[PDB]
């Protein structure tokens, strides 16, 4: 009876996006439910891995088309993507359907991305007059800046193979779920302490400045604030 | 209500795809599980025979998971 | 009767390098003519795209082998490449011949690079005792640092396919001009306001420091100031 | 009668790792011997190239499994890798066997990496509860951050072809030694002055902050300080 | 006679696709011509505003060339 | 109805012109294509026969809506596309399905665009595509042609290019044609005629293969088939 | 000892079950596989014959530890895997060496996992793999099959996939099997039977080739061979 | 009889490989199953602690499947 | 003039040694290569025949500067390179043009360097390369050999490697030779002889093909040809 | 002076390359337009016939565009 | 002591690999030089014949360079 | 006799290409040897300074091997 279904396994917690009839959109409850799953995982000292998986044809469709910002404040979406890069747990995204708009950032912010045959990634934001400012740093840290910016300007779609070729997926196969057991068995050779120190050192060597989450939050809110027309266009094409 | 319909469909899907019913995620898309348009038409004919319905093959597009199909079928059942 | 021929189309201005007999070299007049084309494009509020194309076998041969620098000052070449990354217009380079030395930067600084069968890219600068300091940040933001520095150290030549594989070209085909209609039709789905906010955010997430254009200008001037011998060698091999 | 054998050629000095029976491990004497070879090369004003090559099946096995840190201090390993990126000489790594743990950084810190059929690269550090903090910036400046961090988390092994595909090797062939003559002949078209200005400008455009060598040194020392168990495990699997 | 409609539609498609009207094969699929789903919605909204119609974006799937779209709009408009 | 002919400089083009029916194979199409090839061959200044189509279907194969020594007209036409003194060029910018794959495969050169798809659906209907396979296998090799049949494998432009079913691929098959026509203008009809005659001398099909292939398709169609065809219909 | 049979839904599986001996070819294996294929063919509801193995060796080839018109049982079995009305599927998750390559190659479909290796070692022993080559060459083409023999080339899963020796590759050959079985359930035995019969009609092996291939292997084995086999033994 | 050992080993291997005991082919190579040299050392240290043995990590090369390892440990343990 | 012979350990090398004329085919070259192959075959300790060249042209083909049952010496030589008991190895470090492609293609193994180029120019001159095509098609497959002829396609080392015309590619063909020679030292002449004899048993050319191919080249040369050859001359 | 020469060459180039004269950019390299050495020799023989000249096939290398060739030819014309 | 053994082996290795003795790096791995298991067994039989030893083919694995093998062989020599 | 010139040129080429004079095939193209246009200019300037000549860089295209270059320089020098 929530948008995230939580499953415990051996040294892992799996958060399953569980609204397939709505295409697993991002709203308040999805971001809180995910933040709460991450909290339950991190509070278990024996947990080493957070697994993010989904349901149906839509991994995550992004913000639902079916906000004030205090100084230094960040939208919850930014807070969650940062958490996925900073958590002492290894974060693994399991993608076997459409990651669209904000869904691309949610997958990209995980340490490891697994893509199956039905995986698709596309930032549709420019087609709606938006800059995907909050997702871009999580895509660009995988694809490099040129491919992330050009894929945004052209609303480029990536299948599993193309996602793997540009760095957005680390592993590709017939089914993302079937790439997970070998990733989990490999992660069982290291521990949370090492995984934590490794993610911390990534932030040390490749930092995001302390203002970036605010500025990116502001840019998305400003552009959403003709947007009504372009979103109607996007739904009609959908 | 749908849980028995879901199990009857899960066993038939398992046989069509040469796996065990316990290998099937009820919420996985038919495209992710590897059901093509051909076995899709056989699967729908199975639904129709077992539940005396007359569903079009298109219904796997409208309810593209075991969970979704099993709710649609149970709600059309007596 | 200039080194740039200007053509207007639907929401675009096309600047054509138009000295093929001289191999479309960079000199003062080419940089001013280009800066003036960009000005005419940006002043038209209905213009969304700046198209950079050329003539003959040489897209652009770089500085002509046929300067004082005040504090904080940048050479015009740097100013133009920055403009191509910061303009509110989408900048598209159409490359169907040799981009050499400074010609590589001029293409690389555009948002999108289209390469045809006859496209070639090569930084010859180290063969003349020069560092291509002003072009490198525009190449490196496409290729990554290793491939840009190694391609400079080895004076690596890229054809259309190789350019595409390393990120220097975004699209490759038999003819760069025939890749342009689909890029223009795709850009017509977004607007200048979105394109502007997207380029601004690229500068925000991947900045060049305010001293870089000066320091890069200085390094090129210092090395140009045995250079006479190495340029004679380069022309004799040409 | 040392762990480095030194050979002079035309405008080059070749440092050969010469302990194959011990798998060319990193210890104090290897780092001093290498630093001293680099000193002899840089002191010869006619020297333009430093060639790093090895013996047997192990290019370099990393720290030998067969340290106090003052403020601002860096471990000698960091000092040597930085020198290989800052030396006015072109630094070429010739890899025809296993580069393991610290051996990967030593190759990666050279300007050009040549990989033969028997080349293998793998950071085993996470399997021993370590972060390879000192090698990572030299790998990441070649592979990009995602592939360097993920290859570390998964202890990914690269053969010659895979190393070449991700940027860790610049050239691949049947034998790294047979790729060297063409690299040397190409480098003979430029000079040390240009090579020096090019490496300096790489540090200018893609800097490491002044604290990074200390912080990376500290992180490795902290984690080495259950490590005994995990190293026994690693040797037993070896 | 669909020829007047085909002309009005050919000129809008050429502008949308950054080609000349003369380059367009009336019987080519919209997919072959490179009309994406976004420019497809704009093109159908051109047809609606020009002929006083309100055809769903979906119409380009039903009649997926200029010629087929022209017969549809021709027999519909007046 | 089914074919529209356009002449050009040293070429004749036969356009499959029934897109709303997905360009099916029937007696009308096969006869109109044989008559287009006759016209092209009778013009002594003609050198190239271009086969192109309309809409989303290059050719859907047999519309689902044999004396001794005789061959079905489909066999006869595919052999003519391999034996003609004209260079035969297939322009594929949509789905080539079942017999539609053989019609393309039999041309000297196959150009494949972004929307090109090839798939032999025959085994899903209980059939062997006996008449189309020799023209596919002479391009892909026997293993890929027989495994693609058993698995009803679908090829896009890149896959078709990689396995030899397409000689050239790109965003639009039609934009690959002018450089092919430019290239063929360097040679002549007499030289193309002798080259194709020598291919038949070096890679021959025995004299009985047309009858045998035709017979095998007729047997399996005259079988459980009406059901499998309905099923294939309902699947789309 | 050498083969373990497992039935499934419309299939029979023959498992090479002597891993500690590396699954060598001898009279026992060839006879047990012929008898498995007989059982599978006698069940009229059977449609697929699956050949899989154990441990690190798919099949090491002839254990190193002819009337006129007659063929060696290895030839007879390879031909049966190409002619059976059953779809024949090879699951390769280890080293296929010498005659072990022909046993895989002769199945309709070869699935290759991460540990799959193929190598004809015969010329290193002074032999021609005359009996295995036709089943390899019908997949790779004559040039790659004869140059791989001369050079005793080793293929991993990707290389085997690229040259046509494997139809499908992935981390485990066994995990490629369920989608292949799912796909084959769309067709039937009668259709598979006619397809394979038509492959023999289109790509025939002449009637003497079995005897000739068998003879060439026997001649060279009966030669300097005992030494070359020792050497191959000492090399491992 | 190796069956009790094969069971104890199958359950540890499944936990190590993040599968169910039922998914493991006892005659598959450890390489085919994806047991690397690191999890191999942990697995042999499981065998040693459980049966009071001290077999070298090398033992998985000598007996490179669950079945072969089970016969080795069976005939060794008591 | 045209060939220089160098002996090595178990090998004879025939070097095309007229670089300033681009190593054309004439009666002198064909006779000197037949006589080199005779010398190599007469030495019972010889196992390998190496064909290599000089300058920028591996071989430019027929210098532009038939009783019943008889074959032209070019045919006879290409067949000998496929039938010899010696392993035949082509070292290609420049342009192989027209008949020069067949000379390489006919060797057991083709090594291709960075400057290797292959191109059948024949149709641009109104000719069929009838004598060279069987040796090309046995490597590339019939479709790529006939479409490369129709289009006069040029292959560099990588393209030649991808289509099977080259077995090995790298920066220099000559540096690929020592590992090939090292590998061939593991086998012997008797084993190589039987392998090549079995290739002819499995992939035969009928007895009339040499005459027919020779005849087709003679007919088309004896035709409008003098002009097309001038044109090909002026183009370079 | 050259504009008529440029048009006569543009129409012949269009016919050799199977495009319309209006598709040809006079400033595009002959290599970009797709003119090989073979049709290059035919094109030069066309220039020679039409203008009574005796140019070598190499002239397409010296003046490697329609614009450049048409200026060279017009300046050699009466 | 080993330098003569090293030269006798270096000349034989040069002949097996079709290079000159001066092309061989004594410290290069046998795998880097391109010696396979087959010529490896012939090379060991050469060592045994020349030095009257009875080494197993495995010795090239224990001493995997010319330098290492030549020290092992010289120390087993009279 | 070109042999003295071929020697002087072979030694400069070996130094330029970082090989031994003995490794150079005199009849190999400069392209096959990896002499680029830049080292080509330096090599011709070596020929000019050594023999009192001033041959264009272009000479290596006219005589594109060591042997052909040696005959040119031989018959020219004195
Ligand atoms: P069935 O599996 O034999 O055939 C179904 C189909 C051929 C009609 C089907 O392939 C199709 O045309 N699908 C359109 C679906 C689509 O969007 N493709 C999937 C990639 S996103
Ligand atoms: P548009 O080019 O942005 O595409 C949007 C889309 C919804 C049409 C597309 O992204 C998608 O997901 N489906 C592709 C296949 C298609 O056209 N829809 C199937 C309807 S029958
Ligand atoms: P583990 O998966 O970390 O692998 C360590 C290793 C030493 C086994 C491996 O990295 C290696 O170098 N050798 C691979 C082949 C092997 O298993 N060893 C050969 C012993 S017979
Ligand atoms: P034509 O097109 O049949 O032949 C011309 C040619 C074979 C002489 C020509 O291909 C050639 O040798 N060109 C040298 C030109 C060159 O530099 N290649 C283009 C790549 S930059
Ligand atoms: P020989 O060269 O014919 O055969 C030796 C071998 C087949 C036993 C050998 O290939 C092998 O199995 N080696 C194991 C060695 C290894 O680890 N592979 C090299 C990649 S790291
Ligand atoms: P160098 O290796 O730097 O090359 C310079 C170059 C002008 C020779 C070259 O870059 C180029 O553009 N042409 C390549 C073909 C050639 O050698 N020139 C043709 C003259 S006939
Ligand atoms: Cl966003
Ligand atoms: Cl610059
Ligand atoms: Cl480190
Ligand atoms: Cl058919
Ligand atoms: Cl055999
Ligand atoms: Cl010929
Ligand atoms: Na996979
Ligand atoms: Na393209
Ligand atoms: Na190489």
């Amino acid at each position: 009876p929530g948008s995230v279904r939580v499953v415990r396994g051996r040294g892992l917690l799996r958060a399953v996006l569980d609204r397939p009839e709505r295409r697993n959109p991002i709203d308040a409850g999805l971001l809180t439910s995910l933040a709460r799953a991450l909290d339950q995982a991190e509070s278990d000292q024996d947990c080493r891995v957070f697994v993010l998986s989904s349901t149906g044809e839509d991994f995550c469709a992004g913000t639902d088309l079916s906000e004030p910002l205090p100084d230094g404040a960040e939208l919850p979406y930014w807070t969650l993507l940062e958490r996925l890069t900073r958590s002492p747990l290894a974060t693994v995204a399991v993608v076997d359907g459409r990651a669209t708009a904000g869904g691309v950032g949610l997958a990209a912010a995980c340490d490891l991305v697994l893509a199956g045959e039905r995986a698709r990634f596309r930032l549709t934001e420019v087609l709606a007059g938006l800059v995907p400012a909050m997702a871009l740093p999580f895509v660009a840290r995988r694809t490099g800046e040129q491919r992330a910016f050009a894929a945004t300007l052209r609303a480029e779609e990536f299948d599993a193979g193309a996602a793997h070729r540009v760095g957005l997926a680390d592993l590709a196969g017939p089914r993302a779920e079937d790439l997970l057991p070998p990733v989990l068995a490999g992660l069982g050779r290291t521990d949370r302490s090492t995984t934590a120190a490794l993610k911390e050192y990534r932030a040390r060597l490749f930092p995001r400045d302390a203002r970036l989450g605010h500025d990116a939050s502001r840019l998305l809110i400003e552009r959403f604030a003709g947007t009504g027309q372009l979103l109607a266009r996007l739904r009609e094409a959908g | 209500d749908p849980a028995p319909v879901a199990r009857a469909l899960r066993e038939e899907l398992a046989r069509t795809l040469y796996c065990e019913p316990g290998d099937i995620d009820d919420e996985a898309s038919f495209n992710t599980l590897g059901l093509d348009s051909i076995l899709g038409v056989e699967f729908v004919a199975f639904v129709n025979q077992t539940y005396g319905l007359d569903e079009k093959a298109g219904i796997l597009y409208d309810h593209p998971s075991l969970a979704a199909l099993s709710r649609h079928v149970a709600g059309r059942a007596a």
